[PDB]
């Protein structure tokens, strides 16, 4: 389990071993089995000067071979050596290295006018930042409401049920399905922060004239012929959506097709997983 | 109970960076629509973010640079390739159609947010399109083009004496540091895997320079961190951090590739663990900015981020997922929490402790009574 | 035939889907200069461009 | 009442659900609510779910349909008769509003 310092026959730095076992013959020579510590060179920086690897090379060498005792220490304990402890004989591992296979456990930031960022300074107490917010944001949904969740929820399932009746007038659980999607969910929330949480309001707003509304995301609004093109598309040019449009579904925007693509991925008859 | 702002644009989940590329921004429209159907959405306020002009992109960046990408296209792709190079634009930063148009909504987000911020009508604003981090001032960088950060960041300074930066992709945040690398009124905190991994920077001896010296702290770190490290780790420094800086407005930006089972990151993080560094930095009760940033396997990402709006919202949901569009993205289990690997945590209790107190000293030579 | 945006001007792929054998569905990915010579792998085409242009991070496969 | 039945063919339905019996119930439930749009259309969806009208001609089962077609071609329109033999769970009045719609 010591680890020692054999002979380099070429005059270079000592190979570095652990010795699993020592064996006397019966002529009373000595000869020892060691396993090989290899250099970071001989494994064919973050690498230290002392870095060795524990190999799974295995010699037996006499113990003549052997000129001095030694520490491989693990990686914590080396950094823990105090400076005047520091010596030769202190050497240390974190790498297990197979030797025939070759395997092994398994930039620059800049300075100067061109990479900072000109600092802003704080506004005065009597300063104003000057910041149209129309010009950087539109609300969409006020989160405090006059309606209930259960308005909100019931509301919900009335733009559906619309939505299933529209498509109704030019299956049935498919409809449904169709109109219960979330363009159809979104647009029921806008609907009341357009109409000012007034349900009553709203809800002209889902039926104009008597006539109900029908929203359509890309996936069921394409042709079953656009539908068609694209898993032929698909099928040829994989995943280059403006091939796939160029060549096979032109008159769509790209846009559209990425929206598509990913609905499409959800698809029942699509079955690439087994 | 903290208000909440979230900001969307429906168009941002279409653009697409390429056929073989790894970033989808198809996984904030999974997240938005998540949020609808956990029914968080109904309870925030939800803003429509205007598109952000060259005007006030170039408040940080290149006149030209900007000018570059305003104009750039797959068109001119063969006629500009001499200011392609310049600019870092292709291997994996690819061009592609809208290019452009994506970075005024992440950008925007971001913005729209921090006005509010400062404007006093929030107490936490959300942009899950932002969180780009990478980028530089002349440069692409790291999938980002625009570093929405840096800018939401100058405009919080106009109200804000000092300003907290967060992050937890595991990627290093050297887009923000560098940025703001030579100032004491910004300080970037980074917790990321280092070793062989971008961006090459951000280890324990970057800690700024000039007036930002002692100001950018980082904790590198190697593969498998738990939730368990990682909270033992994340709390004891950003309460320094806190105690220390005493910053007066906080942003965190979110990535999800410092997750179990990401694509290009190699942490064992689960949306818990990643979530209770939201709900920590939450309770010191600043005006908060959450942005995304990195995450790779797009439906934990929609998981994550979809749980840590619900932590800003302090509301329970349950780990059934709501049926939605793209419901059958969800695997067999239709859950929304994931569990860590097997995987090996090379990040022993020596290592991490070494590092924790050099930083702990590194702060302390800030400021105090 | 496709415009590769990430290589010099003129530079196109083409993906082509297998019809049938062992490989069915699979497909290949093959790039044309801007003469038309075409190239059936990275090292094929980084051997003819060489120094003009760095494809270490370049995705054969998806053209980015 | 489309979407109700949707829940356990589509123009069908919605013919179904057109029929006067659902207006009928519209307008009592207007009425019963004071005239209050908000208030009625949550009478119609009570918790979350709608709110089905069947009338006689839609209610009845294939087979009771069938038995009526039978008992029909075979007593003419002697309507006690046919519930004493044919259908007699059903009640005499039932199968009146039935016959005219039929
Ligand atoms: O459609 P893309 O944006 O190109 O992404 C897909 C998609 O990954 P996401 O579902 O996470 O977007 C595939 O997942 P499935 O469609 O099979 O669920 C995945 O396949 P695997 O998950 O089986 O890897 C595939 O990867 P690959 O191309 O290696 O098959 C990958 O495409 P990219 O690798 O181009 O992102
Ligand atoms: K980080
Ligand atoms: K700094
Ligand atoms: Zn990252």
């Amino acid at each position: 389990g010591d680890y020692v310092y054999f002979e380099n026959s070429s005059s270079n730095p000592y190979l570095i071993r652990r010795i699993e076992e020592l064996n006397k013959t019966a002529n009373g020579n000595v000869e020892a089995k060691v396993v090989c510590f290899y250099r970071r060179r001989d494994i064919s920086h973050q690498l230290r000067h002392r870095e060795l690897f524990l190999s799974r090379q295995l010699e037996s060498l006499p113990a003549t071979h052997i000129r001095g005792k030694c520490s491989v220490t693990l990686l914590n304990e080396t950094e823990s050596l105090k400076s005047y402890l520091e010596r030769e004989d202190f050497f240390f591992y974190s790498l297990v290295y197979d030797p025939q296979q070759k395997t092994l456990a398994d930039g620059e930031i800049r300075v100067g006018n061109r990479y900072q960022a000109d600092i802003t300074d704080l506004l005065k107490e009597g300063e104003e930042d000057g910041r149209d917010q129309s010009r950087l944001e539109t609300q969409v949904w006020e989160a405090h409401n006059p309606l209930t969740d259960k308005q909100i929820d019931q509301f919900l399932v009335v733009a559906r049920s619309v939505g299933t009746f529209a498509r109704a007038l030019d299956s049935l659980h498919m409809s449904a399905a169709a109109a219960s999607r979330d363009i159809t969910l979104f647009h029921a929330m806008d609907t009341l922060h357009k109409n000012i949480y007034d349900i009553s309001k709203a809800i002209s707003a889902l039926v104009p004239q008597g006539g109900p509304v029908l929203c359509r995301d890309e996936m069921e609004e394409w042709s079953a012929s656009e539908a068609n093109l694209f898993e032929e598309a698909l099928e040829k040019y994989g995943k280059d959506f403006t091939d796939i449009q160029q060549d096979f579904l032109p008159w769509k925007s790209l846009t559209s097709i990425i929206e598509y693509y990913y609905m499409w991925k959800t698809t029942d008859r699509y079955v690439q997983q087994k | 109970r903290r208000k909440v702002c979230y900001y969307y644009d429906g168009d941002v989940g279409n653009y697409y960076y390429g056929q073989g590329h790894p970033m989808k921004p198809h996984r904030i429209r999974m997240t938005h629509n998540l949020l609808l159907n956990y029914g968080l959405y109904r309870k925030m306020e939800i803003y429509r973010p205007h598109k952000a002009n060259a005007e006030e992109m170039t408040k940080y960046h290149s006149d030209d640079y900007i000018k570059f990408l305003r104009s750039i296209r797959p068109d001119n792709m063969s006629e500009y390739s001499k200011q392609m190079q310049r600019f870092n634009v292709g291997e994996d930063c690819p061009v592609f159609d809208g290019l452009f148009e994506f970075c005024q909504l992440s950008t925007g987000g971001s913005v729209a947010s921090a006005v509010k911020l400062n404007k006093q009508q929030t107490d936490i604003a959300v942009n899950w399109a932002g969180g780009l981090h990478h980028a530089k001032k002349s440069e692409a960088s790291g999938f980002c083009y625009v570093n929405d950060i840096v800018l939401a960041i100058l405009e919080l300074l106009k109200y804000h004496q000092r300003v907290l930066y967060i992050d937890i992709d595991i990627h290093h945040g050297d887009g923000v540091e560098e940025a703001f690398y030579t100032t004491d009124r910004v300080m970037t905190v980074s917790f990321h895997k280092y070793g062989e991994y971008f961006p090459g920077t951000g280890d324990l001896r970057d800690i700024g320079a000039g007036k930002g010296k002692y100001y950018a702290v980082n904790y590198p770190l190697r593969d498998g961190i738990d939730d368990e490290s990682y909270e033992a780790i994340f709390k004891p420094v950003m309460s320094k951090v806190m105690e220390m800086f005493q910053p007066s407005a906080v942003v965190l930006q979110c990535g999800s590739d410092s997750l179990s089972g990401d694509r290009l990151g190699c942490f064992n993080l689960t949306i818990k663990g990643h979530a209770k560094c939201v709900e920590f930095v939450k309770s010191f009760n600043l005006p908060m900015l959450m942005l995304g940033g990195g995450g790779y396997t797009i439906r934990n990402v929609a998981r994550c981020w979809t749980y840590e709006t619900a932590v800003a919202l302090d509301t329970e949901i349950p780990n059934e997922l709501p049926y939605n569009d793209y419901f059958e993205y969800f695997g067999p289990d239709f859950k929304l929490h994931i569990s860590p690997s097997n995987m090996t945590n090379q990040n022993t209790n020596e290592y991490l402790e070494k590092i924790k107190q050099r930083l702990f000293e590194n702060l302390r030579m800030l400021p105090h009574a | 035939r496709m415009d590769c945006p990430a290589l010099p001007p003129g530079w196109k792929k083409e993906e082509v889907i297998r019809k049938s054998g062992l490989s069915a569905g699979k497909s290949d990915v093959y790039y044309f200069s801007p003469s038309g010579k075409k190239f059936r792998s990275k090292p094929q085409l980084a051997r003819y461009l060489g120094n003009t242009v760095d494809l270490s991070s370049f995705d054969f496969r998806t053209g980015k």
